[PDB]
């Protein structure tokens, strides 16, 4: 069924940006702790809190 | 009178904090890696003995 509205279709030059979700996604439930402070470590890489 | 006497603002006995305040981040068997505070205390200690021997 036809759309009551007419859509502005056509090409646009789009770029893929350097931030992937599977590169950002992070979760932790216990893990590495700093030596001095004894609190969770920092960053995805270090499995931080 | 009990907790804060003016005389105690001048130091004669300097407390040495235990290792967990100045952690030896000891990596590998051969290497060590002492904390900044450990050096400053060693620096204080070196300086103290120079003076202790010098005056004696």
């Amino acid at each position: 069924k036809k759309l009551m509205a007419q859509i502005f279709f056509g090409p646009t030059y789009y770029q893929r940006l350097r931030h992937m979700v599977d590169d950002k996604i992070h979760a932790r439930a216990r893990g590495p702790m700093q030596v001095l402070t004894r609190q969770p470590v920092e960053g995805r890489s270090r499995d931080g809190g | 009178e009990v907790f804060s006497r003016p005389e105690w603002m001048i130091l004669t006995c300097l407390p040495v904090p235990p290792p967990p305040v100045r952690p030896s981040i000891s990596f590998n068997e051969s290497q060590r890696g002492e904390d900044d505070l450990t050096f400053k205390l060693a620096d204080i200690l070196k300086a103290n003995i120079s003076l202790e021997t010098l005056e004696h």
